[PDB]
RNA sequence: GCUUGACUGCGAGCGUGACGGCGCGAGCAGGUGCGAAAGCAGGUCAUAGUGAUCCGGUGGUUCUGAAUGGAAGGGCCAUCG
RNA sequence: UAGCGGCGAGCGAACGGGGAGCAGCCCAGAGCCUGAAUCAGUGUGUGUGUUAGUGGAAGCGUCUGGAAAGGCGCGCGAUACAGGGUGACAGCCCCGUACACAAAAAUGCACAUGCUGUGAGCUCGAUGAGUAGGGCGGGACACGUGGUAUCCUGUCUGAAUAUGGGGGGACCAUCCUCCAAGGCUAAAUACUCCUGACUGACCGAUAGUGAACCAGUACCGUGAGGGAAAGGCGAAAAGAACCCCGGCGAGGGGAGUGAAAAAGAACCUGAAACCGUGUACGUACAAGCAGUGGGAGCACGCUUAGGCGUGUGACUGCGUACCUUUUGUAUAAUGGGUCAGCGACUUAUAUUCUGUAGCAAGGUUAACCGAAUAGGGGAGCCGAAGGGAAACCGAGUCUUAA
């Protein structure tokens, strides 16, 4: 049978051209008002995947 | 280049790209043993210990008996038990890619050329099918181990052929990796090659 | 040229691993599994993503984004492409019938990929600026 | 393809029974017994090939120093004394001199006493 | 005394973490305060005062809208439990 | 993949495309024409099967041997060198095989035809109501009630009826498309208790069915149920007349048979543990993983004065099994009475990486067709472009008023 890909992963990581991947950052949901505005901002932007993470998403997104 | 016939003593021209490569022994080989794998059958199984005959009960009680704990009298470890990995029946096919197939023949034909293991002919047929006259006619051109390739496949050339043991018949489209290799010498008629031309390009 | 004197390309059949036959093998009495442990145990080890019961990966970061339908029944052109057309006019059913875009492909736009030579009429088709040059500068011609 | 294993297990069988020739009890008949046998018998071999170097030295320097106090002189200066004299003769030897030949072996402790005196 | 820089967009370059993260930051753009001006201000002498994700709420939104026009829903931004 | 999902574990479409196969009809109704197509039943004839069958080619000499089919020599057949048997391995000894034929009788399938029933065609009408829908409770749809379309209905309700109704994933409008609440329908598909033929990089008596054998037996259980062990003389029984010991025994020794009886029915081969008889050497003042290094003596084979080999091993140095598990085991921790047989990293499908081969900005087909491993089939898949949540832009793009 077909590998089947961890959906929930799916939508949390994408594939960029290099192989990495970008996915958005934790920590921007709520309780925003105490948090700094200059931490917020630097929130905002999507992140690449750390080296020491890749293996675990490769693993989940087989068709990725 | 020129494949100079055995009887009418002229050359006939063929691709030097079919006949005249070089030999890739790896791309053969892989051919070859795709062939083979391709005729086996596979039918063949066994039980495991799910398929075994015989009760699911507990020989004897966990603990207490002085003796190896066990949980099934179809364990692979017992007699008359299951197999651990009993076969199943498979399919040993491989796949061939349509150019290493055709690269393959190609390599082959080339090097039967430079053994002088390919005969060409202008014409090969008998007037009954007798295989007293095939036999006749091989002996005159000193073949005795031999695959006859012609363009159409006469009937009485094939029952001629049936009962020889070192010879048969084939069509132009019939031929395959390891009849070419296994045989002595290849004669094959001048529609023959033709015909083999244009099916590897 | 015989049946028992092909040899396979060097290096091409390498043997597989035969755990558990002994010591000199250098696999023998643990398989290369290590001593005890999950790991170790027939059908053990752990699922896709799992840390050990941290919060995974793909769990502590936040979903984000949507599909869009109309992405899938968009496709790129590339300019070297448009020599494999028959006709010399591109539209979307020449593109389908070359098999350059797929059936279901409604809107295709022409990037600047490859190299274009002949003259081609695109037609209905959006096209880059760069490739608008590149097309109008081999005598092309480009009309919505 | 199944292969059974009778034929080339009672090869490798009797090939360790074959080395435990000679051993008491079930060390020569029975495999189990017969193999950790044989084991330990290579074991002691490739230790005693070095243990055999030891001991025949040990036994050529006692009977140099039996053979030199026969002389007046220790094994110690007499070594030293052979020394001195630029004497390259090793021990196998002066052992072999001292038992088959008495008076060559006089003669050396001769030239040992002079290069200590 | 006068004030709202407890600014918005960014950010060279570092620090610290297995990671999720956390921290420091000149300078640039826009707009602002105080000062005659040079300048200073992206909260508080510094280091504690905190909670991932999911689900859901509220406001906004030259994003999406399952025949089409809308809408619902979703996304994005701000924010709440 | 889109989605569903304590958005966890997992579940998982459709549209569309390529193939196999292809078939459409009837009632809810009268009339005219009428019994006209069609199907079924029931006969008949023709054809082809099935159920017994028939014919079916071609070799001798010599050597070894118990025996020739083997060796050697010289022939012959082949649309027959599939296979089996025959005193060892047979194209030509036998049975067959290729091929050519064969049915009184029953029967399958086709056809044709008869009989019986069946009704075609045309015009004009008709167009499935406690139903659709709805409320409540459940279920089914990939879709867990969610914004949830669609389907089913236990309960309560309840239309319109072609000027009408359904659907197009909440819903409305527009447009498109279809006509529910009556039915029938071959093929492509699934399966094998069973019959025949054939095949196997399937097993070869602890294997293969539990069962090669009088096995679902013996045996076990109140019962449901459980469930074994056990194959081989030889070519041919020619299976040992007769004699002797013995209990008119068992068993054995002769004789005889046979190529072989050390093939004698407890029968091919006959391993190991285990138990004996004989010979050589050692051993009754000697302490322990029983060996190892050194080593006398004795016995024996030699060569031969070779002073070597083999067996034994007085005496002596060193030396606390193996596996497992552990920081660590002579451990008084685990496991093993021994031998023989069996007994544990496999298979399938995906995916990634390495090696190798082919082709190369291209590579490759899947199902399927196909006297089929060929060839056809390019539906697809991967790659040559990325950025962005997305619209979108595009060698750039996003971010931002920049
Ligand atoms: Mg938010
Ligand atoms: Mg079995
Ligand atoms: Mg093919
Ligand atoms: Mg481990
Ligand atoms: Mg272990
Ligand atoms: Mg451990
Ligand atoms: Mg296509
Ligand atoms: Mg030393
Ligand atoms: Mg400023
Ligand atoms: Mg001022
Ligand atoms: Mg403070
Ligand atoms: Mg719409
Ligand atoms: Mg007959
Ligand atoms: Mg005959
Ligand atoms: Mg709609
Ligand atoms: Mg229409
Ligand atoms: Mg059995
Ligand atoms: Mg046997
Ligand atoms: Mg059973
Ligand atoms: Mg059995
Ligand atoms: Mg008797
Ligand atoms: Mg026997
Ligand atoms: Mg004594
Ligand atoms: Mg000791
Ligand atoms: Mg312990
Ligand atoms: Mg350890
Ligand atoms: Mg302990
Ligand atoms: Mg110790
Ligand atoms: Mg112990
Ligand atoms: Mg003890
Ligand atoms: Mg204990
Ligand atoms: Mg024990």
């Amino acid at each position: 049978p077909k590998i089947k890909t961890v959906r929930g992963a799916a939508k949390r990581f994408k594939k960029t051209g290099k192989g990495g991947f970008k996915h958005k950052h934790a920590n921007l949901r709520h309780i925003l008002t105490k948090k700094a505005t200059k931490r917020k901002r630097h929130l905002r932007p999507k992140a690449m995947v750390s080296k020491g993470d890749l293996g675990l998403v490769i693993a989940c997104l087989p068709y990725a | 280049m020129e494949l100079v016939l055995k009887d009418a003593q002229s050359a006939l021209t063929v691709s030097e790209t079919t006949f005249g490569r070089d030999f890739n022994e790896a791309l053969v080989h892989q051919v070859v043993v795709a062939y083979a794998a391709g005729a086996r059958q596979g039918t063949r199984a066994q039980k495991t210990r799910a398929e075994v005959t015989g009760s699911g009960k507990k020989p004897w009680r966990q603990k207490g008996t002085g003796r190896a704990r066990s949980g099934s009298i179809k364990s692979p470890i017992w007699r008359s038990g299951g197999v651990t990995f009993a076969a199943r029946p498979q399919d040993h096919s491989q796949k061939v890619n349509k150019k290493m197939y055709r690269g393959a023949l190609k390599s082959i034909l080339s090097e039967l050329v430079r053994q002088d293991r390919l005969i060409v002919v202008e014409k090969f047929s008998v007037e009954a099918p007798k295989t007293k006259l095939l036999a006749q006619k091989l002996k005159d051109m000193a073949l005795e181990d031999v695959l006859i390739i012609t363009g159409e496949l006469d009937e009485n050339l094939f029952l001629a052929a049936r009962n020889l043991h070192k010879v048969d018949v084939r069509d132009a489209t019939g031929i395959d990796p390891v009849s070419l290799i296994a045989f002595d010498k290849v004669v094959m008629t001048a529609d023959a090659v033709k015909q083999v031309e244009e099916m590897l390009a | 040229m015989r049946l028992n004197t092909l040899s396979p390309a060097e290096g091409s059949k390498k043997a597989g691993k035969r755990l558990g036959r002994g010591i000199g093998s250098g696999l023998g009495k643990t398989g290369g599994r290590g001593h005890k442990g999950q790991k170790s145990r027939s059908g053990g080890g752990v699922r896709r993503g799992f840390e050990g019961g941290q919060m995974p990966l793909y769990r502590r970061l936040p979903k984000f984004g949507f599909t869009s339908r109309k992405a899938a029944i968009t496709a790129e052109i590339r300019l070297s492409d448009l020599a494999k057309v028959e006709g010399g006019v591109v539209d979307l059913n020449t593109l389908k019938a070359a098999n350059i875009i797929g059936i279901q492909i409604e809107f295709a736009k022409v990037i600047l990929a490859g190299e274009v030579t002949t003259p081609v009429t695109v037609r209905g088709l959006r096209v880059t600026k760069g490739a608008r040059a590149a097309i109008e500068a081999a005598g092309g011609k480009i009309e919505e | 393809a199944r292969v059974k294993r009778g034929v080339i297990a009672r090869a490798r069988h009797k090939k360790i029974l074959k080395q435990a020739k000679g051993y008491y009890g079930a060390r020569s008949r029975v495999y189990r017994v017969a193999f950790q046998a044989v084991i330990k018998a290579g074991q002691y071999a490739y230790r005693d090939r070095r243990q055999r170097k030891r001991q025949f030295r040990q036994l050529w320097i006692a009977r140099i120093n039996a053979a030199a106090r026969q002389n007046g002189i220790s094994y110690s200066k007499f070594i030293n004394g052979l020394k001195k004299a630029s004497v390259e003769i090793d021990r196998k030897i002066l052992a072999d001199i001292a038992v088959f030949d008495k008076v060559a072996f006089t003669a050396l402790v001769e030239k040992a006493k002079a290069a200590l005196a």
